[PDB]
């Protein structure tokens, strides 16, 4: 179309990373995944703490 | 990625530096790989 | 298994007339004693005749030293004495009266 | 920043330079300056008579010696050429390391190679 | 370091990771599996007091890190992306971003192993999945999930790596190779890459479908309904046949490389090797239901497939002979690779013909699920993955580093590592042959001195092992001042004797392999301009 | 003109040594394990 | 017009091969043009009218007798068909969930608990 | 210059790919979609809203990738004969590997032909288990599926043909296809044939049929990716690297729909 040539044109003259389509889409996404899958996964060891100890020795 | 002469840069590790003279990096590997049976062992058990 | 001697003992030669150093000499030999084909003495006398040409003794120490042990043959050392007499007296390339006894 | 038009391959400046103009409605553009990315450079090529990546073997008759060694086209410092017998398939597979000062040669098979880079300042 | 490794697209760059990877798991895997034949010494709880749940983990652990994560992320895949791009010549394999993916999907698998474990679940069921014993009418708890995913991304990895194998060597292989006149570790690896993919969905489906009979309160293997978990075990071994071919042939591979770099002289026909390979690979899947000769399937069934394993029996013995043909009337130098492709050719061999004498359909009422198929999977497992990874090992690493070994060091490890590996897992044929069972942390009181001597046999290999991670260490600290002096070997393959000695210095190193030709390790973009061959 | 061998003589004097060694060598790795057995308390010797 | 200092590339000259790949790429496309022309008449001449007669006399063998699961919802458990082991057995025990010891609701499958 | 540049950016159809956190993150996302999933269905915490948001992040990860795949194949270019061959090939051994799978769920329960097992089961057809079979009753759809795919293959032949207006009817009629497949597939949501209780005969079918209903997504979403890239006008009738794909899909698909069709609905009864 009327945007391509020019887009490509920008692109390779600020030969940058993100590739510019999403930028504030990559600013939204960066911290979410901190914020959510490692608090979600520390109380996957965080809550047998407790719990963890059984020696269940015989003898 | 053609910055790298090809000589150390191959491993993730560093002669230079007084941090690890290598020893300390061999340390940590093998508690981390004993980790896993010792820990096994005794989360449910004794060693 | 049926492979005529005369071919390649022809190629040896003729390869041997064009030596311009030892290079083509040595992968000649190497080449020739890489078969089972137990080198003939006229074969022999062409390769010395080249170490000759390309003056490096020490190569005809090693041929001398490969033809004295490359086969067993079911152990024939009277074909050795022959194939060793004629081409050291030939025309004298004193070689193998130093190296044993030292 | 424009349509590029690309017709001849001895005109374009930057791979990217060029995208290919098309069409929206009507009929298909003709596969000639529509192509986005160096597609076009063996594409083109080959409509006029150009081809990518020859698998040409080199002169395998030839047992390149002192006079008349044989000569590769390789414009880096190093090469990975060798030889396989004068005919196609007679040896093992063997091959050298040609350099620009020095030669090298092929062992068994005698053949002298030798490294030939386009000058370069 | 973050910014090229962490985030990296170099299959070079990538290779060492999975090295890395590999050795780690294994020091862990032997340290874990030297447990376990540590309370496998003496009756009673000797170091394990009661809780057998915890040996069968430590069993399923040891079974799953050896196959899955260990050696076929090594060989397949750390071996196979820095020699078969390098190898070619092309400048990069298509999409590294395959390789990356397919590589950094392996440790959070080895995490949720790790707190499967840790919780009191557990996934003792065995490395084999068999229903319903891992559903939740036994076992509950996030353990046999946690394993499934586990199992899941090591699938979709090795699915990746024999995607971009297949694409590299068949798209853009370099212009001197052709189909008649490629090299032999290739061809291993590609139709590795063949029953890998004709393999993998069959498992991905029938996990899932266990997964969700756990989870959707439903059962089609489970009898819960109706179901049969035959179908379950024919899928299972459907599976499985072709993994352990998936994991060897590369070592035929890597062997075949060796011996003929080190006989001086060349292979015995490789277009027979390859004829071998491809008849080993596609006559794999005649077997699917032949594990399971105990199930009481026709005799016509058992007939055919005992025909079927007899056939696949005889191009392995074609390239036994093919291998005995390549060290015949040839000068060897006894190197370490030598004593390792020996130690294969020897052990390797006689396992094999042991469990073809079993593969008998009726056979398996005195063998089967016993210590005898231990002793069979052990032989050949450690000749062709532990003994193949180190032949490889040893045969590339003065150069795709640069660094060499000390060659003493080497040789007394092989010594050590060869003779504890005969004396643990010969024992075991005579405790299967009696017909003691397996998976039991505790035994009946008969063969208490065989299960003594594997125990000071797993000492020693462990302490061979030990001086296996010294002598990496000391290579990646003393390489330079090993090459300058007497230390070790710079030169594999001596000149021939006719050849003088100064004239070697421009015949330094010629074979048939590029990479051997390659100065110390360049660029990773290296090969300007692509290899051809006249 | 068939010099020395009869290759009988040659045959036998290099594969005899050979072969003995070669079952000496099969001989004892069969005899560790019997080793091991009369070693351990079999009969509670 | 980039410079080059002795030769731009120019690999082999312009053979009989550009004509050749002309022709193999308007052989491909007229062969792919062809064979839907020729796929398209043989489905409209044949194959949609027999697709058609399926699809009408599926839809009255499915409107004729295949409609008479619709009662079976509502069905004493006296008269079972002479089915045999497949069914009545013990069951996975119910853990999540709240509709009738299942995921879907649909009690219709059998009428024993 | 040209001879060198040609040379050095040839054979190498790879660009310096930036430090990607591609792989990090989907590994990261897959990971704690596991460990969710497991802590979920038997553990501690029930919660399901943010374990729902971890599959959404999954998926926008997953969908971001595959548009790149194809954006940069068109945006940056910079590929050549060897690659197009090789990414059809890749296709094609993905769509052989879902093959695969369709003939695993096949012989699920193929293999009882004629009754060899003794109990729990064997006998074709099951007689006695009669619920409300899954059999016949979405033939209606599947006999307009085939001729949807009759009807749009040619479609998609004169598309790769022209690229033209004709392509836009054929797509059109591909989205107004899938929108009703895709609406008479959720139609049937929770009572479609039964649920699993007792007699676990067409319940295996039932899962079956649900578990491929993720093929027909993905269509859906290539072929509106496809759409928006030419609303842009960024493909043109050249690298076209998404029509040949859904082209090779929709050769496939009906194939082995034809291939289901054979049997498992006139066999047996
Ligand atoms: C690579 C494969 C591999 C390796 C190395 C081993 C190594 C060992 N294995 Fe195991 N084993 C299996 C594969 C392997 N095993 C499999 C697949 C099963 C099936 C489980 C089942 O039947 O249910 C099994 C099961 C199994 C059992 C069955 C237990 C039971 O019945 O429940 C036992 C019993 O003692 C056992 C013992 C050992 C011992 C003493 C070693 C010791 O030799 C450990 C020392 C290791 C070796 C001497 C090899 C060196 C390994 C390395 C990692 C070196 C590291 C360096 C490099 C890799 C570079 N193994
Ligand atoms: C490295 C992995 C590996 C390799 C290479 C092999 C190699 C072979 N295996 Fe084994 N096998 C396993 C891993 C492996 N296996 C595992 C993990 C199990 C399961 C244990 C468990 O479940 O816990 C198993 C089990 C297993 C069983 C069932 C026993 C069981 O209950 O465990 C059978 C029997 O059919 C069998 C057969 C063979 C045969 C015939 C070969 C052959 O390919 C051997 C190849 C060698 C040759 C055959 C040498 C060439 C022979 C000749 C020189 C010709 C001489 C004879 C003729 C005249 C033809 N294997
Ligand atoms: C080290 C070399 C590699 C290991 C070889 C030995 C492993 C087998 C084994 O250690 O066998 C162990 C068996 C014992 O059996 P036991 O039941 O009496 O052990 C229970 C009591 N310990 O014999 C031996 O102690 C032999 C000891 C040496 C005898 C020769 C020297 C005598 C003086
Ligand atoms: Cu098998």
């Amino acid at each position: 179309a009327n945007k391509v040539i020019q887009l490509q044109k920008i692109f390779q003259s600020s030969t940058k990373p993100l590739w510019w389509r999403h930028p504030r889409s990559a600013l939204y996404l960066y911290p979410f995944y901190a914020i959510f899958a490692v608090a979600v996964v520390t109380p996957l060891l965080y809550i047998p703490n407790a719990i963890r100890g059984i020696k269940a020795k015989k003898a | 990625v053609h910055f790298k002469d090809g000589v150390y840069e191959n491993i993730p590790f560093k002669v230079k530096g007084r941090k690890t003279p290598y020893a300390l990096s061999h340390f940590g590997f093998f508690a981390i790989g004993f980790a896993v049976p010792f820990v096994a062992c005794y989360v449910q058990l004794k060693k | 298994d049926e492979e005529t001697f005369e071919e390649f003992t022809a190629r040896y030669e003729k390869e041997f007339d064009e030596a311009y150093d030892l290079f083509e000499v040595q992968r000649v030999l190497n080449n020739c004693f890489s078969y089972d084909l137990v080198p003939a003495p006229a074969v022999i006398e062409k390769a010395l005749r080249a170490a000759r040409r390309v003056n490096d003794l020490p190569t005809a120490i090693r041929v001398f030293e490969a033809l004295k042990y490359k086969v067993e043959n079911e152990d024939q050392y009277k074909a050795y004495l022959d194939e060793l007499k004629d081409v050291r007296q030939e025309l004298g390339v004193p070689l193998k009266e130093e190296l044993f006894p030292s | 920043p424009v349509v590029k038009t690309a017709q001849n391959l001895a005109e374009v400046n930057g791979p990217e330079t060029l995208i290919g103009p098309g069409a929206k409605e009507g009929t298909v553009p003709t596969d000639l300056d529509q192509e986005t990315g160096l597609a076009r450079l063996e594409l083109l090529g080959k409509l006029e008579g150009i081809d990518v990546f020859d698998t040409k073997p080199l002169d395998s008759s030839r047992k390149g010696t002192m006079k008349d060694p044989i000569i590769i086209e390789s414009y880096d410092d190093y090469r990975y050429v060798g030889c396989t017998g004068s005919p196609a398939g007679s040896h093992t597979i063997m091959w050298l390391k040609p350099t620009v000062n020095e030669v090298a040669r092929c062992w068994e098979c005698g053949s002298v190679y030798k490294l030939n880079p386009v000058g370069v300042p | 370091m973050v910014q090229r490794w962490l985030y990296s697209t170099n299959a070079k760059d990538i290779a060492v990771l999975y090295f890395m990877l590999a050795i780690f798991s294994g020091m862990a895997g032997t340290a874990m599996s030297l447990i376990i034949r540590l309370e496998l010494a003496a009756p009673g709880s000797q170091y394990l007091h009661g809780n057998s749940q915890l040996f069968n983990v430590l069993v399923v652990g040891h079974a799953v890190l050896m196959i899955f994560f260990l050696v076929m992320p090594a060989l397949i895949g750390g071996f196979g992306n820095y020699l078969l791009p390098l190898m070619i010549g092309a400048t990069d394999t298509a999409f590294p971003r395959i390789n990356n993916i397919a590589f950094w999907v392996l440790p959070m698998g080895l995490v949720c192993l790790v707190t499967s474990t840790l919780v009191e679940s557990g996934a003792g069921t065995g490395w084999t999945v068999y229903p319903p014993l891992s559903s939740i009418q036994a076992h509950s708890g996030p353990s046999v999930d946690l394993a499934i995913f586990a199992l899941h991304l090591t699938s979709i990895s090795s699915l990746l790596g024999a995607i971009n194998f297949i694409v590299t060597t068949l798209n853009m292989r370099t212009n001197g190779m052709t189909m008649h006149k490629l090299p032999l570790f290739v061809w291993s690896i590609f139709i590795t890459a063949f029953l890998l993919l004709l393999s993998l969905p069959v498992l991905s489906a029938g996990i899932t479908m266990l997964l969700l009979d756990r989870n959707f309160n439903t059962s089609f293997f489970e009898v819960s309904g109706g179901g049969d978990p035959i179908l379950y075990e024919h899928l299972f071994w459907f599976f499985g046949h072709p993994e352990v071919y998936i994991l060897i042939i590369p070592g035929f591979g890597i062997i075949s490389h060796v011996v003929s770099t080190y006989s001086k002289k060349p292979v015995f026909g490789e277009i027979s090797m390859v004829y071998a390979m491809a008849s080993i690979g596609l006559l794999g899947f005649l077997v699917w239901s032949h594990h399971m000769y105990i199930v009481g399937l026709d005799a016509d069934t058992r007939a055919y497939f005992t025909s079927a394993t007899m056939i696949i029996a005889i191009p392995t013995g074609i390239k036994i002979f093919s291998w005995l043909a390549t060290i015949h009337g040839g000068s060897i130098r006894l190197a370490t690779p030598m004593l390792y492709a020996i130690a294969f050719l020897f052990l390797f061999t006689m396992g094999g013909l042991t469990g073809v004498a079993l593969a008998n359909a009726s056979l398996d009422v005195a063998f089967h699920d016993t210590y005898y198929v231990v002793g069979h999977f052990h032989y050949v497992l450690s000749m062709g993955a532990i003994f193949s990874l180190f032949a490889g090992y040893y045969y590339w690493s003065p150069q795709i580093l640069g660094l060499n070994y000390n060659e003493k060091l080497a040789q007394i490890q092989f010594w050590l590592i060869f003779i504890g590996a005969n004396v643990i897992f010969f024992p075991m044929h005579f405790l299967g042959i009696n017909g003691m069972p397996r998976r039991i942390p505790d035994y009946p009181d008969a063969f208490a001195g065989w299960n003594y001597v594997a125990s000071i046999g797993s000492f020693i290999a462990t302490l061979s092992l030990f001086l296996f991670i010294y002598i990496l260490y000391d290579q990646l600290v003393n390489g330079l001042n090993n090459k300058v002096n007497n230390k070790s070997v710079i030169y594999n393959k001596a000149p021939d004797f006719v050849e003088s000695n100064t004239i070697f210095n421009l015949n330094t190193v010629k074979s048939s392999s590029i990479e051997f030709l390659l100065t110390s390790p360049p660029a990773v973009h290296s090969f300007n301009t692509p290899a051809v061959q006249s | 003109g068939r010099i020395g061998e009869s290759w009988v003589i040659t045959e036998g004097r290099r594969l005899i040594p050979e072969i003995f060694q070669w079952s000496a060598v099969l001989s004892v790795c069969l005899g560790w394990p019997g080793a091991v057995y009369f070693f351990s308390k079999a009969r509670k010797a | 017009l980039p410079p080059n200092a002795l030769k731009p590339a120019f690999g082999p000259p312009d053979k009989v091969a550009a004509q050749k790949f002309k022709e193999s790429l308007m052989a491909t496309e007229k062969h792919a043009k062809d064979t839907s022309n020729m796929w398209v008449k043989i489905s409209v001449w044949v194959a949609l009218p027999a697709i058609a007669l399926t699809a009408v006399n599926t839809y009255f063998v499915e409107k004729e007798h295949a409609e008479h699961r619709e009662h079976l919802k509502h069905v004493p458990d006296s008269e079972w068909p002479r089915d045999y082991e497949f069914m009545n057995i013990r069951s996975k025990p119910f853990f999540w969930g709240d509709g009738d010891k299942t995921l879907f609701w649909n009690p219709v499958v059998n009428r024993h608990i | 210059m040209t001879h060198l540049e040609r040379s050095r950016h040839q054979q190498h159809p790879f660009h310096m790919v930036m430090p990607s956190p591609w792989p990090i993150v989907v590994s990261f996302a897959l990971l704690s979609l596991a460990l969710s999933t497991a802590l979920t269905m038997h553990g501690y915490i029930g919660n399901m809203n943010m374990v729902y948001l971890a599959l959404f992040v999954l998926l926008t990860s997953s969908i971001l990738w595959f548009r790149d795949i194809v954006a940069e194949a068109t945006y940056l270019g910079d590929h050549t004969m060897a690659v197009r061959k090789g990414i059809n090939l890749g296709f094609l051994m993905f769509v052989l590997s879902e093959v695969l799978i369709f003939a695993g769920l096949f012989w699920a329960y193929f293999h009882s032909a004629m009754s060899p097992d003794v109990t729990l089961g064997a006998c074709w057809p099951p007689v006695g288990i009669e619920a409300v079979q899954p059999t016949e009753l979405p033939l209606l759809n599947t006999i307009i599926l085939l001729s949807s795919g009759a009807t749009v293959t040619y479609s998609h032949h004169a598309l790769i043909a022209g690229n033209r207006n004709k392509a836009l009817s054929g797509l059109l009629i591909t989205f107004w296809l899938i929108v009703i497949f895709v609406t008479c597939q959720y139609i049937e949501y929770t009572n479609a044939a039964f649920t699993i209780s007792d007699g676990v005969y067409g319940s295996v079918f039932y899962a079956g049929t649900g578990l491929h209903f993720l093929h027909m997504v993905m269509l859906a979403a290539m072929l509106g990716v496809n759409y928006w890239r030419m609303r842009n006008y960024h493909l043109t009738a050249g690298h076209h690297v998404g029509y040949e794909t859904t082209i090779i899909y929709t050769h496939v698909l009906d194939v082995i729909w034809l291939f289901l069709y054979v049997v498992f609905y006139w066999w047996g009864v």
